[PDB]
């Protein structure tokens, strides 16, 4: 159940119990504040799955393919950045699973 | 440059006649028993006393404080041109009523408002004024000069067949150059008849050549001369801090414009327009303000065309990509390295050795798959379509363009057919009405192959730039279209192009599409047809600073979507140059770097580090500023108000920013100073305005005009400000194009005012169609923040638009610390806000308004 675009070693700063802290330390903030479309971090940690910031990346996680950390502004841009394309959810545009 | 192959006022026959001809009694003197008011016009007959042909003269009012008049010749022998096309429809009628009669004088008010003109009969001296006070005196001087349809001649050298360096010119009308002068009163500042590369304000040709207005491919034109460049729009505005005029100087000739000033009493400003044929079209522009004579140009030629929103971003050109790879490999870049490029330029060489309509089958052997994957990304393409068609038998353009005669021709009456670089070239005959429709009719999805959606047309050399012609243009006996010679029709011939290939990506896609078209050579009434940028510019600093001024006085025609070329097109730059010339072509409404062969590759990730980085920053903030240009772009094409407009449009009564080139207002919000010296530690920013406040766009330090700051300066400093009492939108989530950017949450930057106020306007619509017009899916918002209360409403109550964008943070300048915001929507609960205040710059970010911005709002600082 980890966040969207964290990676299984980015898994465990995550925790849907308690408040997530920056994970490179500037103040902490609610769960409900991850991924929440908003720039609530200036590392840019609050938000792996969005594009909300301007520093943050995203985790593609491929099976048959090198795991990736797109840019944070590729995603959800209409373009399938990733060989599998959980960087594209919510744009419209739909990937395929070119993992080969 | 070279400037012995362009004329200089000597060596034009006409301009040394006219010019020597010096201020004096007039011999033309007006009988006032023609004088016949018609419903629509006045008109009335000048006589030459020693020649003895009469002329016609016809004053007319207009609806919007303005007059036309235009002088032809009674007996006309060979009617003289009128241009057409220039005018965006017949302008409304003022109708003229005898406010007095003398025995030498009459005077006329127009309408029933102030304006009472004032046509004296010896000799002839028109005098516009305003209830008691003198605006502008036509003929005032005694420089009114008509050059009558001689007898066939072929006395006074060049009056008749000449040579310049080793082209005839053989002249079968003889002299026909028009002349007139206006005195100025009060006015000192005159602006305008752009695509000259010198200061925005123009100087007294007093000791040297006029202002000439001619469209030519200046070759490394240099710069603070008065030289002909690529285009020419006469208009000539002038400037008082009370009362503000402009004259509009219909005529498609070769015009020179000298500029005079007495030393002196009232001061006062003498403006001659001497033209080589047609007739004497003036329009007279009476204000009162700045923004009512860019309403009244606007209303005469049109407006700014409304550019689709990829436009409004980055080009990137070299010279010509060697293969669809290169094309590839640099899309590839951009997005490697993360920088947002919008549309991919391509030079000449794509062409089938220099043929457009057409790609070569091996140089690009799938055109139309190298568009499929520069849309799969979201990008863009432009190609080169100039008018000038290679003769080949395999040529469809060519067989085409000589079976139906449209070619222009030249004094015998065989096809034109100058040799540029495609081989030997035919120049098409663009004034022809049926040529710029078969010209349109060629860029369709089945006559363009390899023609795709996203593919552009950019039209270079529309001057047209023949090789072996006359200085570097196509020879002045040229018979175009309705047996006009090319005399008469030169400076309306780029504007013709600009038209046909506007109709042309138009109509492709059945009209829906929004066209983006740029053009080298333009006329007035071009701003409705694309973007203009200035020629091929050398890469030095001088070429940086002067950057501003071509641009300037190109909005204040109504051009407003002007640029120059990033990086230069001579002369490499250095790294610091090229980085400092990004940021600058940030802020010009027109951002495109192109390349010569003679240059090496100026592509942004082969610079610095650190020289790299600055440059991404430079374009994130032009696409963050999108939202803005959009908007801004929008003012001008409906009121015409220019996007880069200097600092006396909106300061008129401040003498201090009359004389002002190195910074412009990107509308009524932001001053821009870019930075264009080698190792600048600091710029001298003039910020004006009684009780204005303007805040560092970085720092967010607040400056109280009017004063002179001092701004140190790195090399990663834009000095950009925003004035004290605007509202500026952003989208804060920079993306690869401004594809996915037009779906992005906005952010609102909300400068206050020392009194707390402040109001902006954001400009929305799906960014590449004809469907704000014809369906009105546009969207104008306005925001105002008065008390502690910032409240969005809809600028405009038409504009129905369904957007996802949304406001994701509010961004106050000079605030206080709230200690409590609520949000109040349709009903809706008052869910309070959640912000962050910095005490230090006082700036209070609204953290996530979440609220659609078609919706109307209000955000309460309690
Ligand atoms: C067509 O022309 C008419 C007539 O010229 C023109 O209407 C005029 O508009 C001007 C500008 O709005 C008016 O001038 C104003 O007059 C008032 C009253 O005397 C003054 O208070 C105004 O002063 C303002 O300007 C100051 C400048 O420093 C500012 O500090 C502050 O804003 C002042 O309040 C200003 O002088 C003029 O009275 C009218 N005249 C008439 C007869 O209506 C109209 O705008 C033009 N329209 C078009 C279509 O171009
Ligand atoms: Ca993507």
């Amino acid at each position: 159940k980890r966040p969207r675009g964290v990676s299984l070693t980015n898994h465990h700063f995550y925790d849907e119990s308690k408040p997530f802290t920056c994970l490179d330390g500037s103040a902490t903030i609610p769960f409900d504040q991850v991924n929440d479309d908003y720039c609530d971090c200036k590392d840019g940690s609050d938000e792996p799955g969005t594009a909300a910031c301007p520093n943050g990346s995203f985790h593609c996680t491929n099976t048959g393919y090198k795991p990736l950390y797109i840019p944070s502004n590729r995603v959800n841009d209409g373009v399938c950045d990733c060989c599998d394309g959980t960087d594209e959810y919510n744009s419209g545009v739909i990937c395929e699973n070119t993992c080969k | 440059v070279d400037r012995s192959n362009f004329k200089t006022c000597e060596e034009s026959s006409f301009c040394k006649r006219q010019r020597s001809i010096r201020p004096g009694l007039s011999p033309y003197r007006a009988l006032l028993d023609s004088l016949q008011l018609g419903p629509d016009s006045l008109t009335v007959h000048l006589i030459h006393e020693v020649t003895k042909v009469l002329l016609v003269l016809e004053l007319q009012g207009l609806q919007k404080n303005m007059t036309r008049f235009r002088i032809d010749e009674l007996e006309p022998r060979r009617p003289r041109y009128r241009v057409p096309d220039v005018l965006v429809a017949d302008p409304p009628i003022a109708r003229l009523s005898v406010s007095g009669r003398d025995e030498n004088s009459v005077e006329l008010t127009m309408a029933e408002g102030p304006y009472k003109i004032i046509l004296t009969a010896r000799p002839f001296r028109l005098d516009l004024l305003e209830d008691r006070s003198l605006l502008l005196s036509v003929n005032a001087r005694g420089l009114l000069e008509f050059e009558h349809q001689r007898a066939p001649r072929v006395d006074e050298p060049g009056a008749w067949e000449e040579t310049f360096k080793t082209h005839s010119d053989s002249k079968p009308y003889g002299p026909m150059s028009v002349g007139l002068d206006f005195s100025l009163p009060g006015m000192e500042h005159v602006y305008g008849i752009p695509e000259h590369a010198d200061n925005l304000r123009l100087k007294v040709t007093e000791g040297g050549e006029p202002y000439r207005l001619y469209n030519l491919d200046v070759f490394q034109y240099e710069l603070y001369n008065p030289m002909a460049l690529y285009g020419s729009v006469p208009v000539l505005l002038a400037h008082n801090p009370h009362r503000d005029l402009g004259i509009f100087w219909l005529n498609a000739a070769e015009t020179w414009v000298d500029i005079s000033s007495n030393t002196g009493e009232t001061p006062q400003t003498d403006v001659r327009w001497m033209s080589e044929t047609g007739i004497i079209d003036v329009f007279l522009l009476l204000g009162p303000s700045i923004s009512d004579v860019f309403r009244q140009y606007a209303s005469l030629t049109g407006t700014q065309a409304l550019p689709p929103l990829f436009s409004l971003g980055y080009h990137q050109s070299r010279w010509n990509y060697r293969d669809e790879a290169d094309v590839l490999e640099v899309d590839q870049g951009f997005d490697d390295h993360n920088l947002p490029c919008d549309v991919i330029w391509l030079d000449i060489e794509h062409a089938d050795g220099k043929r457009y309509f057409t790609w070569d089958p091996s140089r690009f052997p799938q055109p139309r798959t190298m568009l499929e994957r520069l849309a799969s990304k979201r990008r863009k393409l432009v190609a080169i379509v100039d008018p000038h068609i290679k003769v080949d038998s395999g040529y469809r353009v060519h067989e085409e363009l000589r079976n139906l005669g449209l070619y222009v021709k030249t004094r015998d009456g065989s096809d034109y057919e100058g040799w540029c670089w495609p081989g030997s070239a035919g120049y098409p005959d663009f004034t022809n009405p049926t040529m710029r429709a078969w010209w349109a009719n060629m860029f369709s999805y089945d006559n363009y192959e390899g023609s795709a959606p996203n593919l552009f047309v950019w039209n270079d050399m529309n001057e047209p730039s023949v090789f072996n012609g006359p200085e570097v243009t196509m020879l002045k006996d040229a018979q175009h279209y309705g047996g006009w010679e090319h005399r008469d029709v030169h400076n309306i011939y780029g504007l013709y192009v600009h038209m046909a290939t506007a109709d042309g990506l138009r109509q492709r896609s059945g009209g829906m599409e929004r066209p983006f078209v740029l053009a080298r050579a333009f006329f007035a009434g071009s701003q409705r047809f694309g973007a203009v940028w200035t020629g091929d510019n050398t890469a030095e600093w001088d070429h940086l600073k002067i950057s501003i001024p071509m641009c300037l006085s190109l909005g204040l025609v109504g051009l407003s979507f002007c640029g120059a070329d990033v990086g230069g097109f001579f002369k490499n730059p250095e790294p610091e140059l090229l980085v400092r010339w990004y940021q600058m072509g940030a802020y010009q409404p027109f951002f495109r770097a192109h390349a010569h062969l003679d240059t090496g590759r100026r592509e942004p990730w082969l610079l610095p580090s650190q020289h790299n980085d600055i440059i991404r920053d430079a374009l994130g903030q032009r696409y963050s500023l999108l939202p803005f240009w959009y908007t801004l772009l929008y003012q001008a094409h409906r009121e015409g108000i220019p996007v880069m407009r200097p600092l006396w449009v909106q300061y008129p009564q401040d003498v201090t920013t009359f004389n002002i080139d190195d910074q412009y207002l990107l509308g009524d919000a932001l001053l821009v100073h870019p930075v264009s010296d080698s190792g600048a530690h600091g710029v001298q920013v003039y910020l004006p305005g009684q009780g204005e406040v303007w805040y560092d766009i970085q720092s967010y330090q607040k400056h109280h005009g009017p004063q002179t700051l001092y701004l140190p300066v790195t090399l990663s400093s834009i000095p950009v400000f925003q004035r004290g009492g605007t509202i500026v939108p952003r989208w804060m989530r920079v993306r690869r194009s401004s594809e996915c950017m037009k779906d992005d949450p906005i952010t609102l930057f909300v400068a206050l005012s020392p009194q707390g106020t402040a109001q902006g306007e954001l400009f929305l619509d799906d960014g590449h169609t004809f469907n704000y017009q014809t369906r009105q899916e546009f969207l104008l918002r306005r925001f105002s923040f008065s008390g502690n209360t910032l409240v969005s409403s809809s600028a405009d109550p038409e504009g129905h638009f369904e957007t996802p964008i949304w406001i994701e943070r509010v961004v106050i300048i000079g605030a206080g610390k709230p200690a409590a915001v609520v949000l109040q929507t349709k009903g809706s609960p008052e869910s309070r806000l959640s912000f962050q205040h910095d005490p230090e710059t006082s700036v209070l970010v609204l953290r996530k308004p979440g609220i659609n911005v078609a919706s109307d709002w209000s955000i309460h600082l309690r």
